[PDB]
C-alpha cells in the first residue's frame, strides 16, 4: 500500500531491515535505485560527518610576526610616545627593521594616543587592524566583557617592569630589598592572582 | 613625604567607583596601589598618591631632548619615585635608577577574535 | 678580573676535547658566551676559574660564614661571577647584583611513568558517560512507549519484544518484527534516526580511542604531592632551593619542609647530576626539586627518562653578581640591559636550549589484540550469563 | 540448530540480516552481546581502514641537509679530492660549516 511503502523506503534508507520487500520486476527497479541512492548519501554523510568532528580550529594567519607583517591588508602599528615604539624605533632584526619600515608612513596614522585608543581601533576595524601591546593588559582585558579581542602568537621578547627611583636618590637601596622581600613571599603571587585571575568576567582525539 | 607617578591604567592604578565620596590616596585603589601601600609599610614613608598630567610614558624626543610622562616628572623632581608600569631598557635606565623587577611581560600582538559558530543543537 | 663557573650544564660544558685546550677555551657553554658577549661591551679581563667547593653560596647559621660561590666574591678571592645563581635578598644583602638575564623557577622533576595503554572499557572514551547514561534511558523510554502504544491501541509487541526490537534497531541489524500502526511506525522511525545519528558519531574516531595512550604522573602538583608520603622527595643541598623552603610562610611549604627535613635517609644531594641519577635509579620513588631551565634541558636530552610536573612555584631570575662597591657594577648592569635589547639573550637562549634534543628531535599501525581485548570479555561473561540463566530456567521448570 | 546458529551468527558480524532472530531470553542474552561486539570490531576495523587508505607516504627524516647532519645517528661525508669537497671547505653558511665541522674528523 502507500502506508507500507513510505514504511519501506523509511527502512531502506537508515539501513535498517525491511518486513518486506518488492515482488515484481518494476517495484525492484525502485527499490534498487533507492538502495543506492541512500548509499551514496549515507556514506557521504557518515564520511563528512568523520571529518567534521576531527575538524582543526580556525587556525589564524596571523600566528607570526613575519606573518602578521607581511599581511599588509591588515593594518599593523605600535602605541607612540611609548618604550616599545622605542625598541621598534631601535630594532634590529629583519623581521622588527620591516615592520618599523612599514608603520613608518601609513595612512591613517598606525600609531595610538592610549591603550584604550587602540584596543576600541581593533574592535571596530573588521580584522583590518593589528596592534603591538605589553603582555599583561593584553591578557587582562583579554579577559574583561566583551572579550572580542584576541591575542595572537607568543611574547616576542623577554622583559619587565620596575620601580623606578630619581638617580642619586636615597630610597634605591631600600625600595630593592622591599621588592626582593616582596617576590620572595608569596604575597605577590597572591596580589596578581587575584586580580588577574580571580575576575574571569568571560569563561585531535577528544571525547 | 613622597610624590609618586602612576600612569593610571588598568589595572595597575584605578579610579574607585565612589570617586567623588572617596578622597585621598583611600580613593583609588589599583594594583600599583595595593604595591605602593604594601613596600610602603614595608618601609615606613608618607607618600601621597598622585597622577602624570602628561599621560604619557617615557619618550624623549631627538630634537628637544626632553622627558615626557613619568620619567619626565622623575628626572626632573617634579615625582619622587615612580611605582607603575614602566618597562625597565637602556636608554631609560641611563638616567634613573631601577630597582629589581617585580613583574615579568613582553609585546603581543591583538587582534579581533573572528566569530566561532559554536554548534547549535541542529548540527548534526 | 677572574670570571667563576659553577661547572654545571648546560652553563658549563666542557669541551670534548678537553685534554687539548686550556684557558678561557677549556670549555664550552652558554655562561661562556654571555661571558665573551659582555666583555666585548665592558672591556675587562677575566680568566675561567671555577670554584672549589663546587657549590653555591650558603649560610651557616653558627658560622655565619659564606660558602663557595658567594665566599669568593665576599672574601676578596673572586672579582667578578657569571653563572646560573640565584638572587634573593638574604644574598643580595651582601654584594651588588645585575638585572636579571633569564627567567625560571623552582620546579619539580621525577621519572617519566609508562605509557598507560588504554584500559579495558575503552570503547565507551568517544562518548562522554553522560551519553551514555541518556542512551540508556532512552532505550528504556522507546521500548516502553512502544508497549503502552501497541498493547492500548493495536492493529506482538510486548515489552520483552519491545526491547528486543529497539536494541537490534540500536545495532544496525534488523529483527523479526516491525510495527504495523502508525503509532508504533513513528516511534520507530525517530529511533532509527537516533541510533543512526549516534552510531554515526561514535563510530567515527573510534580507533583512536580504543589505540591512543595518554601518561598519568602521580604527582600532579605541589599540593597533590606533599598530601601524600609514599613517595620521597629531595633538594640541593646549600643553594637557594633550601633558602627558599627555610624562609617560607605558606602551609603547604612549610609542611613540605618540615618532611623533607625530617626524612631520613637526608633526601639532600651534593650535586645537580646526583639528583638526576636518583630520580633515574629510583623506580619513579624519588622527585627533585630544581630550577625550569635545567629541567627542560634534560628532559630534550636520551634517554629522556624524566619530565617536569606542574608549574613554577614562584619565579626568582639570575643575575651576574659582582662585590659589593666594586667599580664594575654598573657596566655589567648596563651591558646586560643593552644585550637584552639585542637578541643576543634571546638568541642564545633558542640556540642551546632545543639545539640537540635527541628524543622527539602520529602513524597509523593495526590494532593490537591488548586493545580489543575488553570486549572479547564482555562476549565471554556474556556467554557464561546466558548459560547459567538457561540452566536456571530449567531448573525452575523442572518443579 | 547448529548449522542456523552459524548462518545467524555470520550473518550479524557482517551487519547483514538475519532470516530469524532468537525469541527465548538466554538465546536474545547471546545475540545482544554478539550484536554488540560485531559492531565495535566492525566500527573499528572500518575506521582504520578509512586510516590506511589515506595513510601518508614515509616521510624520511633525511628531507633537510640541516636536519641530515643533525641526525649524527647517521655518517655523512663528501668525496675527497674532489670540487664538491673544495665548496665546503670554503663554505661559508651555517649549515655547511657545521657540516664541514662534524666531517673534518669522524672515524
Ligand atoms: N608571577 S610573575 O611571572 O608575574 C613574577 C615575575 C617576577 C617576580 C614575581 C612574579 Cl609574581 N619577581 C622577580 C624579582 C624577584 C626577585 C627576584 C627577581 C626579581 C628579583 N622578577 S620577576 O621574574 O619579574
Ligand atoms: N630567554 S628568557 O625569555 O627567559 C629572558 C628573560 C629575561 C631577559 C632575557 C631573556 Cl632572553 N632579560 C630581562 C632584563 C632585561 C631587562 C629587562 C629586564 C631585565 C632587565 N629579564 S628577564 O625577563 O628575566
Ligand atoms: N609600557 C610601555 C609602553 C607600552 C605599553 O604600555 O603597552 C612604557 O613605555
Ligand atoms: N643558583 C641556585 C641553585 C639552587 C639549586 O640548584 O637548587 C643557588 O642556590
Ligand atoms: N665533479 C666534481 C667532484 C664531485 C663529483 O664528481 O661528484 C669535480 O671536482
Amino acid at each position: 500500500g502507500i502506508f507500507n511503502s513510505l514504511w519501506f523506503s523509511l527502512g531502506a534508507f537508515m539501513q535498517q531491515g525491511c518486513d518486506i520487500s518488492p515482488r515484481s520486476l518494476s517495484g525492484r527497479i525502485v527499490g534498487g535505485v533507492w538502495w543506492f541512492f541512500t548509499l551514496i548519501i549515507i556514506s557521504s554523510y557518515t564520511a563528512n560527518l568523520a571529518a567534521f568532528l576531527t575538524v582543526e580550529r580556525m587556525v589564524s594567519p596571523i600566528e607570526s610576526a613575519e606573518d602578521l607583517a607581511k599581511q599588509t591588508e591588515i593594518a599593523y602599528g605600535t602605541l607612540e610616545a611609548g618604550s616599545t615604539k622605542e625598541f621598534f624605533r631601535r630594532s634590529k632584526i629583519a623581521v622588527f627593521e620591516k615592520m618599523w619600515t612599514y608603520m613608518k608612513s601609513a595612512e591613517p596614522s598606525v600609531f595610538v594616543r592610549t591603550t584604550e585608543e587602540g584596543m576600541i581601533r581593533v574592535r571596530k576595524s573588521k580584522g583590518k587592524y593589528a596592534y603591538l601591546l605589553e603582555s599583561t593588559m593584553n591578557e587582562y582585558i583579554e579577559q574583561r566583557k566583551p572579550c572580542d579581542t584576541m591575542k595572537v602568537g607568543g611574547n616576542l621578547d623577554s622583559k619587565g617592569y620596575g620601580i623606578a627611583t630619581p638617580k642619586g636618590s636615597a630610597l634605591r637601596g631600600p625600595v630593592n630589598l622591599a621588592v626582593l622581600k616582596l617576590s620572595e613571599q608569596g604575597v605577590l603571587d597572591k596580589l596578581k592572582s587575584k586580580w588577574w585571575y580571580d575576575k574571569g568576567e568571560c569563561g585531535k582525539t577528544s571525547a | 613625604t613622597y610624590i609618586v607617578t602612576t600612569i593610571l591604567e588598568d589595572p595597575y592604578v584605578m579610579l574607585k567607583k565612589n570617586a567623588n565620596q572617596f578622597e585621598g590616596n583611600d580613593r583609588y585603589e589599583g594594583y600599583c596601589v595595593e604595591l605602593a601601600a604594601e613596600i610602603a609599610k614595608h618601609v615606613g614613608y608618607s607618600y601621597r598618591l598622585e597622577i602624570v598630567s602628561d599621560g604619557k610614558y617615557g619618550a624623549r624626543d631627538p630634537d628637544t631632548k626632553a622627558w615626557n610622562g613619568m620619567v619626565g616628572e622623575l628626572v626632573y623632581g617634579r615625582a619622587d619615585v615612580a611605582v607603575a608600569p614602566l618597562t625597565i631598557t637602556l636608554v631609560r635606565e641611563e638616567v634613573i635608577d631601577f630597582s629589581k623587577p617585580f613583574m615579568s611581560l613582553g609585546i603581543s600582538i591583538m587582534i579581533k577574535k573572528p566569530q566561532k559558530s559554536k554548534p547549535g543543537v541542529f548540527s548534526f | 678580573v677572574v670570571v667563576t663557573t659553577i661547572l654545571e650544564s648546560p652553563y658549563v660544558m666542557m669541551k670534548k676535547n678537553h685534554e687539548m685546550l686550556e684557558g678561557n677555551e677549556r670549555y664550552e657553554g652558554y655562561c661562556v658566551d654571555l661571558a665573551a658577549e659582555i666583555a666585548k661591551h665592558c672591556g675587562f679581563k677575566y680568566k675561567l676559574t671555577i670554584v672549589g667547593d663546587g657549590k653555591y653560596g650558603a649560610r651557616d647559621a653558627d658560622t655565619k660564614i659564606w660558602n663557595g660561590m658567594v665566599g669568593e666574591l665576599v672574601y676578596g678571592k673572586a672579582d667578578i661571577a657569571i653563572a646560573p645563581l640565584t638572587i634573593t635578598l638574604v644574598r643580595e644583602e651582601v654584594i651588588d647584583f645585575s638585572k636579571p638575564f633569564m627567567s625560571l623557577g623552582i620546579s619539580i622533576m621525577i621519572k617519566k611513568p609508562q605509557k598507560s595503554k588504554p584500559g579495558v572499557f575503552s570503547f565507551l572514551d568517544p562518548l562522554a558517560y553522560e551519553i551514555w547514561m541518556c542512551i540508556v534511558f532512552a532505550y528504556i523510554g522507546v521500548s516502553v512507549v512502544l508497549f503502552l502504544v501497541s498493547r492500548f491501541s493495536p492493529y506482538e509487541f510486548g515489552i520483552f519484544n519491545s526491547l528486543w526490537f529497539s536494541l537490534g534497531a540500536f545495532m544496525r541489524q534488523g529483527c523479526d518484527i516491525s510495527p504495523r500502526s502508525l503509532s508504533g511506525r513513528i516511534v520507530g522511525g525517530v529511533w532509527w534516526f537516533f541510533t543512526l545519528i549516534i552510531i554515526s558519531s561514535y563510530t567515527a574516531n573510534l580507533a583512536a580511542f580504543l589505540t591512543v595512550e595518554r601518561m598519568v604522573s602521580p604527582i600532579e602538583s605541589a599540593e597533590d604531592l606533599s598530601k601524600q608520603t609514599e613517595i620521597a622527595y629531595g633538594t640541593l643541598d646549600s643553594g637557594s632551593t633550601k633558602e627558599f623552603f627555610r624562609r617560607s610562610k605558606i602551609a603547604v611549604f612549610d609542611k613540605m619542609w618540615t618532611y623533607m627535613r625530617s626524612a631520613e635517609p637526608s633526601v639532600f644531594v651534593r650535586t645537580t647530576a646526583e639528583g638526576v641519577a636518583r630520580v633515574r635509579k629510583s623506580k619513579g620513588k624519588y622527585a627533585y626539586l630544581l630550577e625550569s631551565t635545567m629541567n627542560e634541558y634534560i628532559e630534550q636530552r636520551k634517554p629522556c627518562d624524566t619530565m617536569k610536573v606542574g608549574g613554577n612555584l614562584d619565579s626568582k631570575g639570575y643575575g651576574i653578581a659582582t662585590p659589593k662597591g666594586s667599580s664594575l657594577g654598573t657596566p655589567v648592569n648596563l651591558a646586560v640591559l643593552k644585550l637584552s635589547e639585542q637578541g643576543v639573550l634571546d638568541k642564545l637562549k633558542n640556540k642551546w636550549w632545543y639545539d640537540k634534543g635527541e628524543c622527539g628531535a602520529e602513524k597509523t599501525s593495526a590494532l593490537s589484540l591488548s586493545n580489543v581485548a575488553g570486549v572479547f570479555y564482555i562476549l565471554v561473561g556474556g556467554l557464561g550469563l546466558a548459560m547459567l540463566v538457561a540452566l536456571i530456567e530449567f531448573c525452575y521448570k523442572s518443579r
